[PDB]
């Protein structure tokens, strides 16, 4: 994803 | 005699080695090489991000700005990682300790241009005898200095660049008195990293639409 | 005739149908959609077919993928070329999907289908026979000139064995033309030429 | 103080070039482009002549003088416009007689590319970029243009230092109040390179349009 | 003894042609390319005269002669450099005074395209290809170059057939150990076409990039 | 002109 990975990884 | 507190912090935050871990069952081919780098990249990103939080200033920034810096510099940070790991090698690229690509393997994966460009970054830092302290600080600056067109707090990002820059210029002042211009020399490598990153990001999207990838996996599936 | 030509005759896959959706109005998209869906399903039987070529299965997987990765479009186009032989200025992609000049225009495929017809035109003149078509298909897989071959000698051998089969077939069944085998091998450049057009045309209208 | 190498670059600086947009041709896409092409074309001539006046440049091999120029040229154009645009708001000054705002850049289809060029303007504005720094930075970009087939690498590296040392000494004297001003200046090149590459690609892309 | 057509072609075979690289010009991408375009342009001319000697080819319409040439020119040029390179390792003899190794192929931006030609060298090296087979193969590559604009198809097939016969006959006489040699030879054309097509593309492709007319103005200015 | 050249030749 990239967007998905960055997002998921920052989130939690 | 004592180091810079931020540089020292950056060294302890430096992530452990990550392994490529190629599938031995899959026959050697272009797609394997790609497939293997994609999954590597994806695990590296997850730690790269984890790493970002440890950079002082970063976590204080809004979640949108953190996102936006990572969104711009990820590929520069990945690429600058292989480059460092490659320093004491000749014409080979250490993507991981279990994944080193020499010329032949690059010809097989169609990354001959791409890796040659990455070897250009390796050649230059080899010349300067780039030191870990410098690598980790440069990674931080690549991130801070990533020129995202979408920043909220411009002054805060600048303040992040100024801090990290100051740590480089201080390490380079204490550890390299013989070169009063070493920090700038280091900073003068950034553009090649930028150029190279964009190349990479191009190549990658350029082969999704040239979707050879799933075709290969389907051949192997039927043939095996 | 020959043990290898017979073996290829029986390995020939059964007919496959395009089954276009009749509810979907005719257009550029549908044509390209239907032809993608057909190639995909042909490719599955084509892959199964290569395993039944004499010698293919003894090469390394890397080599087998390589030759197919190289040859797949040539084997597809050669297929439509052969099914089109007893037709005039028309391409039989499947019994239930036959493209004429007008339909070819609407798909944006006039230049490409034209080139495919140029192959049909040549083979019509020679009176290409099923035994020749299937041996030639075999050879196209094996003479595919990939850069990353692992066992050049084994792949060379597969070429030689399949050639010898074409040779012997034309020697016994077509003695009246001592050069028919060579004639057949000379149609391959146009195949590879046209096969490249199609592959490049496909990745072109991916972007578009 | 006074710095030898900057003072020479200051007098090496070219004279004002004018776009002379054709008033007979009706406002359009092609027009804007036909003008910028001829503008760039005419600019390059004095950019090459300019390059010879850079200390050390003319002692490089013709093969290297070319390579550096074959690499850098767009960067030198773009920095050019960036500078002329510093005292303006959301407008780009390709020449005194050709100034582009958002709505003109919409008509030429250069919105994305000029907006990028404005990101560079926006930055140098913050820093209060001065002509002494503009000229020295143009020189540096040419010397640090990262060409793949340099004959003499050492000679090109030494050129890089001489220019770098000039920036460094200038900033040490004129801007002691910020001990990192020079570094800050060098840290703006990656954007200039990024933007340079887009322009090139954009140019070669539209050679089909 | 020998086949008459084959003999005819060996004497039809043009003399060597030199690249004559300008020594004053500094070595670069555009030099290479400059040098090869001039070379090609001159070889084209002698390739065109050469075809006249091919038996049958003059008896075609002028339109057909032109069509075959327009289709096969890059194939002949390449089969040329390929034959000239057989005796060499990883090097392409474009002419005796112009020989590209891996290092120079990189300078010129020809690495991908040169390796493809070296792929053709490798194959013919393996079959210890002979001048008799080279000259006849150029004739066949021209006759069998598959142009869409042909006026007289029968006439062009008849030229393929005669040239084919000459090859078979030569292989029958000179290579009795390998009764498949002629076909093997014929089985290398698909690569020649593929490779030719790359050459052609790459060229129209760098006419757009127009860094050559740049480099020329840089040359003039910097001096 | 590729065509041009070829024509020019078969004339001379
Ligand atoms: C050049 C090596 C590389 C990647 C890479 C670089 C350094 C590293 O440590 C690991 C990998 C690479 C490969 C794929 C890639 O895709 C990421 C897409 N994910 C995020 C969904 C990114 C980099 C690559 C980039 C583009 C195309 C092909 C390969
Ligand atoms: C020539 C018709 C054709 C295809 C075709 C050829 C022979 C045949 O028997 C059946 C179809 C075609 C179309 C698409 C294609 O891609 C399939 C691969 N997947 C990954 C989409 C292959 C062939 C085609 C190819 C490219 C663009 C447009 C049309
Ligand atoms: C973005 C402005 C620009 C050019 C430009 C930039 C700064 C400046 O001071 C003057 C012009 C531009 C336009 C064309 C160009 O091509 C020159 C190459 N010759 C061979 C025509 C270079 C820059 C341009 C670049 C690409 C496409 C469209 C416009
Ligand atoms: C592969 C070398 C080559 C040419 C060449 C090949 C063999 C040979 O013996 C001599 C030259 C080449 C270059 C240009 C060319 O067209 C000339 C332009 N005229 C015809 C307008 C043809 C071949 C070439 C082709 C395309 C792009 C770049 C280089």
């Amino acid at each position: 994803g990239l967007e998905a990975i960055i997002r998921k990884a920052l989130m939690g | 005699k004592p180091y810079n507190k931020i540089v020292s912090h950056l060294l302890v935050a430096e992530p452990e080695k990550i392994y490529a871990m190629p599938d031995p069952t899959v026959p050697d081919s272009d797609i394997k090489a790609l497939t293997t780098l994609c999954d590597l990249a994806d695990r590296e990103l997850v730690v790269i991000i984890g790493w970002a939080k440890h950079i002082p200033g970063f976590s204080t920034l809004s979640l949108a700005d953190q996102m936006s810096l990572l969104q711009s510099a990820w590929m520069e940070i990945l690429i600058l990682g292989v480059v460092y790991r490659s320093l004491s090698f000749e014409d080979e690229l250490v993507y991981a300790d279990d994944y080193i690509m020499d010329e032949d393997q690059s010809k097989l994966a169609g990354l001959l241009d791409l890796n040659n460009a990455i070897l250009q970054l390796v050649k230059k830092y080899k010349s300067m005898k780039l030191e870990k302290e410098e690598f980790v600080t440069l990674k931080a600056i690549a991130l801070a200095n990533s020129d995202s067109m979408h920043i909220e707090d411009v002054e805060a990002v600048q303040k992040l660049q100024d801090v990290l820059h100051e740590a480089l210029q201080d390490y380079e002042a204490g550890q390299h008195m013989e070169d009063p211009r070493r920090a700038g020399k280091m900073l003068m490598t950034l553009p090649l990293l930028r150029q190279t990153s964009t190349k990479a990001v191009q190549h990658f999207y350029n082969i999704k639409l040239e979707g050879k990838v799933p075709m290969h996996k389907l051949f192997l599936e039927m043939l095996e």
